């Protein structure tokens, strides 16, 4: 069974048809004002319209900001790429942090073509070079085509290929016995090895055996591939070949995050929109979703200043928790949630509020029941009373622990006496500070 | 061309045992297939 | 109904800087409007970089926050052309672990400065009946053969060297196929099999697309017009057989002696009359962010006779430079600022907002009523012009979502009850000063 | 006499958590003494650990110095014991020259996450006797020998051509897995030792392989999921596991390999067991650090972390915040403190007489008074570490059994920090630097 996370009962904002926020719906209750905007969001990324767009949660530490987040990457699907990210992710000592940003930002977009796959494939049987009975001028034969013989766990037919084919057959060791595909587009040969049928007329041989295929000869079928638009970045910057030293030589080194530059962009925009504009391939843009934002640098921020009104960027959606702190990159520049002010006049600020008894109290209902985990009310009641004494992080923790203190004395639900126990025996952030304060001393 | 194939795979030399022959015995040359088999074709050779 | 790579961003609705023949800003042109000094500033500086006659000219634009100073900038560009190189970088586009930031500048001055060259070949463009290869027994390697051409009117039998055989061979050409041979080079482009051509057939051994057979004449003339900047010039001479480097970006920290090499070589193939030479526009944004040691590299760099004409952008006061502890104008050094003209730009009123506000929604295709556009251009006028550009499109989406058709001043203060102002989040943010983090 | 790679440590004489079957710890047990709240808090957080139902679980010990929050840590590893993984590193570990402090803890919650496999293997292993071949698709046959058979292999032309390759002579100890067809040279017998006198460059002399010959059966393989990281990483990456030269692997891999695994436990074929990274020392990592566990305990596979911190309300490093245990407050509420408590008297002599008794040393009733005298004085440590040089000691004295002058005696040699700072501060001019 799949483990269970600790954002697993998310699965939506629970919605009207007229964008009314219900008291609990889809795992998530009160915060209406904040789930009405975040249905407006929503619409906006599914409106295909806007570009560079951005919005910054701001609340205090566990009231539910990250959780939103979620619920809107699940109300918006799974055929729109939806990439979160921290703060910290930018720091890296392998590329500068405006290309990780940039490439998050590329990851953000995705794409989704089709295409059509035909193959003729089996085992090989006979080969046959059917000659034309009557050689040219000068020449003792003509040679019009060869007929190869593919059987299937199907049934067996005969092909005629180009006599150019049988040279590359001798190029491999196309012997009878062997199992074989051609693709129909490229026209080449492969072999995969001798079948299984054979595989006990010796005791040991060098060669593993492969099963003989299931199905028709020729198999032919339409897929549809989504690749992010980063994906073609790396795949241009990086060509994949064996027939070179430079391919092979970077294949054998330690593999590194090369700066992308501004060109390669601007051929793949040209690419892609040549193949939108004959109606191969469909763009479908994305959320991109940047956590504690306020770890970032004010470098960082100057580059998302420039980067949010281009018209390719992606919805951003960021998320910060900090009151009135100094910037990052900065001596004693303070700003409120520890974003730069000019940045800040760029985002749509959506105020995220504490929560009272009651939700506290549902929250953590909802919380067990999708745990697994069966709660007397008079426990229940006290849970939320120790929850709203300290927080909500500490109430929602203590169900398993509890829950395994039953178990031990073998009743199948928790009373008030495993509650209080589990609470006498761990300690919440307030105490500890109070007990660091008194013994400062000893430590 | 095709090289005719065999009907039957081979099986292991004690009329008992039904399992294939996984490898031929050495010293009196008879299919085997395990520990078990080759202790029974050495007592009763 | 489909949706290309380009969408609707901030700056989508400026074609240009609105500007008649006698350089004179109007009101209301090429949505732009108000601003009228920078724009006749920002007017003069595109006529004197289209001259292109001068070099290493620097061009500063300071004002308020949400000015229009990116704006102008955008209205500038567009209005340059795409045939004219313009490079956007910001301010920290150059602190990179790959390379030190006075390589960072020069790769991005010389990214300016274009080449434009026309290449004229002599193609062959026709479908093919057959193709003959008459392989050696042994002998030397030597191998003879012929292919012909047909077109609608005329057609032709060619002969084949050791050369063109292996590259026939190598792209796996055969019967009943369209091809462009180029005469010079030598390289064979595929455009896809034709039709009659096909009722002969095998089994699948090319399954793809289909085309047509080129009419008229079997050989004509192609031309190609090549725009390559210096940079990447650069980067080609820097190494044999080195050309993933202009998009991988692995190349770091060339040799100068390639440089001046490179220099001289355009100059003598400006002077031999083959390629011509053409300056483009560096536009470096919130440029306060640069390291006092970029600002010194920038005072030489700009003194050349191959600098581009870099335009600044800052929205700083007094403040202190970066690395540094002395105060100064815009955060630079008076060395740089003082080879440079500065651009001021005014706050914007009332009667400009509202236009910038009905321009926007004509971009955003959004309706809304007179008494809407008042309460929208209030709250653009009490809070910065950004927030109202943004409720736009959250209150045509609110009024979509009743299915509505025009926007009404309930939907707006719905929307502003709903979303947040910074000067709201930070007086609702004083009420709970023990929850937040770090106060 | 004979001395293995491993001998007495600090954390030696510890062997699991001292607990009960209904979680009840016991005075004296598994070589723990006291801390019985704090030992009922790590047996229900290995409780959790155990059933590894829920995922993303943060646990803390906080405590002075000396009370045990790393011999609590040791225990519940060994309690827990193998096959389940148990990754312990030190606060300062990440801060590495080729990956950023992200990467070292993604790799390090990646490595803590085993995987259960099951795979059919058939090998063959044994020693060769005799190869013959004819030259008519060249036909030949092999002889393998082992302790209990030998038999003849009638190979394949395929089998002839690597065998010629591999350069395979008699008295060879050789395996071969049927399935695919590999040699995998082993080395050669003992009794084929002689006929040469002068070995090659490299050579090795291993048993003749006894029991069956061609053994087919089924084996369990538990990975980690970091090697799967590593392994497609790049194109050869299983290097890097022992080399340590992988760095910022990308994250479209991570997200597919996770991927293949929820689609492999769905199908049955792999099954995920949870295990613990312990991370000792926490109480020194960066701020941009401290903000990645925000969202790296929030995923559907992740390890549970337990974490030690000696620091009250100290500075957080890479900020100047003032926070309890120098870990900030968005991330306390997330985790849950299990506090320690200075030992008493009657445990600090319970305490010395575990590491006498493992250390194989007998002390004197005025002995250990005096020790634990001094033990509470001073540090617990110093008290254990007398101990050791009182053995020396005696045995140069040439005397079986220690006695209050020989306590005397190694107390008035070394030092502890009070006496140390005490005598640093009388001549502290001659000094350097203050
Ligand atoms: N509206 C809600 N409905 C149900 N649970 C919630 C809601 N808001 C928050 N929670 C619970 O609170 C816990 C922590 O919230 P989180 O999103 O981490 O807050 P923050 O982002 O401020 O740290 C989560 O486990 C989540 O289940
Ligand atoms: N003169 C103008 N004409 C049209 N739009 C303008 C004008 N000035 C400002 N704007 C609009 O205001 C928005 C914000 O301006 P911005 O580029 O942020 O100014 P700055 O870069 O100086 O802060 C832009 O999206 C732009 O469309
Ligand atoms: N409960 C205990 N039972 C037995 N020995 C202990 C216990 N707690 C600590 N010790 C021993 O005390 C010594 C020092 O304790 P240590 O774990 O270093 O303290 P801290 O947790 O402050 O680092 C260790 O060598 C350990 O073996
Ligand atoms: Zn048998």
């Amino acid at each position: 069974t799949q483990r269970i996370a600790s954002h697993s009962h998310v699965k939506g904002l629970g919605l009207d048809e007229s964008g009314l926020a219900k008291q609990a719906a889809s795992g998530l209750v009160g915060q209406e004002n904040a789930r009405e905007a975040c249905g407006v969001i929503v619409e906006l990324i599914k409106s295909k319209k806007m570009a560079g767009r951005a919005v910054l949660l701001a609340g205090p530490p566990g009231t539910g900001k990250t959780a939103l987040a979620l619920a809107i990457a699940q109300e918006l699907g799974s055929k729109v790429p939806f990439c979160p990210m921290v703060g910290s992710e930018v720091y890296s000592t392998e590329i500068k942090k405006t290309e990780v940003l940039m490439e998050n930002f590329r990851r953000a977009i995705g794409l989704r073509i089709k295409e059509t796959k035909e193959v003729y494939e089996g085992e090989v049987t006979e080969l046959t070079p059917c000659e034309t009975e009557n050689p040219m001028g000068g020449y003792g034969k003509t040679i019009s085509h060869v007929i190869i013989g593919l059987k299937t766990a199907k049934g067996t037919k005969q092909l005629k290929l180009d006599p150019s084919i049988f040279e590359s057959l001798q190029k491999e060791r196309v012997e009878a016995g062997d199992v074989i595909y051609i693709e129909a587009n490229s026209g080449a040969v492969k072999r995969q090895g001798r079948c299984d049928t054979y595989a006990t007329e010796f005791d040991l041989e060098a060669e593993e055996y492969v099963p003989l295929p299931k199905g028709d000869v020729h198999k032919k079928k339409e897929i549809i591939q989504d690749v992010t638009l980063h994906d073609l970045d790396v795949a241009n910057a990086r060509p994949q070949g064996g027939q070179d030293i430079l391919s092979m030589m970077g294949q054998l080194m330690k593999p590194k995050k090369t700066e992308i530059t501004d060109k390669l962009r601007g051929e793949i925009n040209k690419v892609v929109n040549k193949y939108i504009d004959q109606g191969i391939a469909e763009l479908v843009p994305g959320v991109l979703f940047v956590d504690e934002v306020h770890m970032l640098d004010i470098e960082c921020f100057t580059y998302l200043h420039r980067a949010l009104e281009s018209s390719i960027a992606p919805i951003v959606i960021f998320a910060s928790n900090r009151g009135n702190c100094v910037i990052r990159g900065t001596e004693d520049i303070t700003s409120p949630h520890g974003i730069p002010l000019d940045l800040l006049d760029r985002v749509m600020i959506i105020r995220t509020m504490l929560y009272t008894p009651q939700e506290m109290k549902q929250i953590i209902k909802i919380r067990a029941q999708t745990e697994g985990i069966n709660i007397s009310e008079e426990a229940l009641n006290h849970l939320g009373e120790i929850g709203t004494k300290t927080t909500l992080r500490y109430s929602v923790q203590l169900l398993t622990p509890a829950n395994l203190l039953a178990k031990i004395n073998g009743k199948d639900s928790i009373e008030k006496e495993h509650v209080e126990e589990i609470s006498e025996l761990f300690y919440d952030a307030k105490s500890s500070a109070k007990i660091l304060a008194d013994q400062q001393d000893k430590y | 061309q095709r090289p005719s194939p065999s009907g039957p795979p081979p099986r292991c030399s004690v009329p008992g045992c039904p399992h294939p022959r996984r490898y031929a015995c050495s010293r009196t040359g008879q299919a085997l297939c395990s520990l078990q088999c080759y202790r029974i074709n050495l007592q009763m050779r | 109904d489909v949706t290309r790579i380009e969408r609707i961003g901030a700056h989508s609705h400026i074609r240009g800087l609105g500007l008649d023949d006698a350089l004179e800003p109007r009101q209301a042109s090429q949505g732009m409007v108000g601003q009228l000094a920078a724009r006749r500033a920002a007017g003069v500086v595109l006529e004197m970089i289209r001259e292109g006659k001068i070099a290493g000219r620097a061009v500063l634009i300071a004002g308020q926050p949400g000015t229009g100073k990116t704006a102008i900038a955008m209205g500038m560009a567009q209005a340059l052309g795409p045939d004219t190189p313009f490079t956007a970088i910001a301010g920290s586009e150059i602190f990179s672990l790959e390379m030190s930031k006075t390589e960072a500048l020069t790769q991005a001055f010389r990214r300016s400065i274009g080449v434009r060259i026309k290449e004229e070949t002599e193609i062959i463009e026709g479908e093919v009946v057959e193709i003959q290869i008459d392989r050696p027994a042994t002998g030397t390697g030597s191998k003879v053969g012929k292919l012909t051409l047909k077109t609608t009117e005329m057609e032709t039998i060619y002969d084949l060297g050791t050369k063109m055989i292996e590259s026939l061979t190598k792209d796996k050409v055969q019967a009943g196929d369209v091809i462009t041979i180029d005469k010079a080079t030598g390289k064979i482009s595929k455009l896809g099999r034709s039709f009659t051509r096909a009722r002969d057939y095998d089994a699948m051994g090319s399954q793809t697309k289909f085309v047509q057979c080129p009419d008229g004449e079997l050989q004509k003339r192609k031309e190609v017009v090549h725009t390559v900047s210096l940079h990447e010039i650069d980067v080609i001479n820097s190494r044999t057989q080195g050309f993933l480097a202009l998009f991988s970006g692995d190349t770091g920290e060339i040799k100068s002696e390639v440089r001046e090499q490179i220099n001289a070589k355009v100059a003598e193939w400006r002077e031999e009359g083959k390629a011509e030479i053409i300056p483009g526009v560096l536009f470096i944004d919130e440029v306060h962010m640069l390291d006092i040691e970029s600002f010194s590299f920038l005072n030489r760099a700009l003194e050349s006779d191959m600098a581009p004409v870099l335009i600044m952008a800052t929205n700083r006061g007094i403040t202190r430079i970066r690395g540094t502890s002395y105060q100064s104008p815009h955060g630079i050094p008076i060395d740089l600022l003082d080879r440079l003209l500065i651009v001021s730009t005014t706050p914007y009123s009332e009667k400009d907002t509202k236009q910038i506000l009905r321009i926007r929604c004509e971009e955003e295709d959004v309706e809304m009523s007179e008494d809407a556009y008042t309460v929208l251009t209030r709250i653009g006028l009490e809070t910065s012009l950004r927030y109202a550009i943004q409720l736009i499109t959250a209150a045509s989406l609110v009024c979509r979502k009743r299915k509505g058709t025009e926007v009404q001043v309930d939907d707006i203060k719905r929307v502003y009850s709903l979303f947040l102002d910074e000067s709201r989040s930070t007086q609702y943010m004083k009420e709970y000063q023990d929850a937040f983090l770090f106060n």
